[PDB]
């Protein structure tokens, strides 16, 4: 059966400035089948206040989803997104890197 | 949505 | 200038854990406006854009009735396809359907589409003329014969060339502030050493709408396609999109490299330089 691996991106909605409210996004795209676990992490702990988009797909049939939460960046806090899917042998963690 | 033409395969 | 309306449907079986999950979404261009989820409490088609909220009770009742009928047919399909492919109940399977219509800058019909997939691969699709079918495998020929005998293409063509286009035009008018805008990309490049002898160059496009955009790198005017990392265009969450392209280059060679951005909101394509 076809399986396609999620392509995971973790990023802020607006350019990050410490102390200014913003949104943290984890966009997962290009996956099949649709069953996927996505958590946003703060200092390695799961964030509870997380919304997501309605499941849709691209022209090649692969799915995409956005997970998002409001946040206020600081110097010290580390953010990440943890994703599991059949194509991944263990959950994959992608760290937010604000200096890309 | 389409109200016609959506059939079972 | 040009616009599209598309509906996307996904049904997934979950053997021994109840009925299949069914999710439907509709988009105008890159803007979602409706959803239905079989697992949700409301059991209604629900608005997802501010400009569709003004549609009255007849619209929401009618869209809910139609989306439930779509849910029921895709539910049956999951069983039918398991029969066609001699599959067991050990595993979950996925059906996807997408259909809709494109118009040009003058809002006249360009083309229509209706495509179906099973387990992530093409199954059957309407041809460009909307009068005949492309079936991807032997099991889809069976569907083709059944759909030809039931005159499905004639019904779909009528919807896609008529009703779909009429409602797209209504949405483009009612949602004009959102749908008939173009937000040009805000662009820049970043530079970061990865070692004492190489640097990552990353070309950024932010805050653009619609999502279609091209970012490319050149070295002395030659395209660097094979050496470029290009990420999927992603939503910012506010109705605009972002994308980047990167190359890793030897330090000292930055001035040979240029990033090129094309987007419908730009008066001219941009070339970004390190000199
Ligand atoms: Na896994």
């Amino acid at each position: 059966m076809i399986q396609r691996t999620p392509k995971i991106q973790v990023y802020s909605r607006h350019p990050a400035e410490n102390g200014k409210s913003n949104f943290l996004n984890c966009y997962v795209s290009g996956f099949h089948p649709s069953d996927i676990e996505v958590d946003l992490l703060k200092n390695g702990e799961r964030i509870e206040k997380v919304e997501h988009s309605d499941l849709s797909f691209s022209k090649d049939w692969s799915f995409y989803l956005l997970y998002y939460t409001e946040f206020t960046p600081t110097e010290k806090d580390e953010y990440a997104c943890r994703v599991n899917h059949v194509t991944l042998s263990q959950p994959k963690i992608v760290k937010w890197d604000r200096d890309m | 949505l389409a109200g016609i033409g959506i059939l079972t395969v | 200038g040009s616009h599209s309306m598309r509906y996307f449907f996904t049904s997934v079986s979950r053997p021994g854990r109840g009925e299949p999950r069914f999710i439907a979404v509709g988009y105008v261009d890159d803007t979602q406006f409706v959803r239905f989820d079989s697992d949700a409490a409301s059991q209604r088609m629900e608005p997802r854009a501010p400009w569709i909220e003004q549609e009255g009770p007849e619209y929401w009742d009618g869209e809910t009735r139609k989306v439930k009928a779509h849910s029921q047919t895709h539910r049956v399909d999951l069983g039918t396809l398991r029969g066609y492919y001699n599959q067991s109940e050990a595993g979950s399977h996925t059906v996807q359907r997408m259909y809709g219509c494109d118009v040009g800058s003058d809002w006249r019909f360009l083309r229509g589409y209706h495509q179906y997939a099973y387990d992530g691969k093409d199954y059957i699709a309407l041809k460009e003329d909307l009068r005949s079918w492309t079936a991807a495998d032997m099991a889809a020929q069976t569907t083709k014969h059944k759909w030809e005998a039931a005159h499905v293409a004639e019904q779909l063509r009528a919807y896609l060339e008529g009703t779909c286009v009429e409602w797209l035009r209504r949405y483009l008018e009612n949602g004009k502030e959102t749908l008939q805008r173009t937000d040009a990309p805000k662009t820049h490049m970043t530079h970061h050493a990865v070692s004492d002898h190489e640097a990552t160059l990353r070309c950024w496009a932010l805050s653009f709408y619609p999502a279609e955009i091209t970012l490319t790198w050149q070295r002395d005017g030659e395209d660097q396609t094979q050496d470029t990392e290009l990420v999927e265009t992603r939503p910012a969450g506010d109705g605009t999109f972002q994308k980047w392209a990167a190359v890793v280059v030897p330090s000292g060679q930055e001035q040979r490299y240029t990033c090129h951005v094309q987007h419908e909101g730009l008066p001219k394509p941009l070339t970004l330089r390190w000199e």
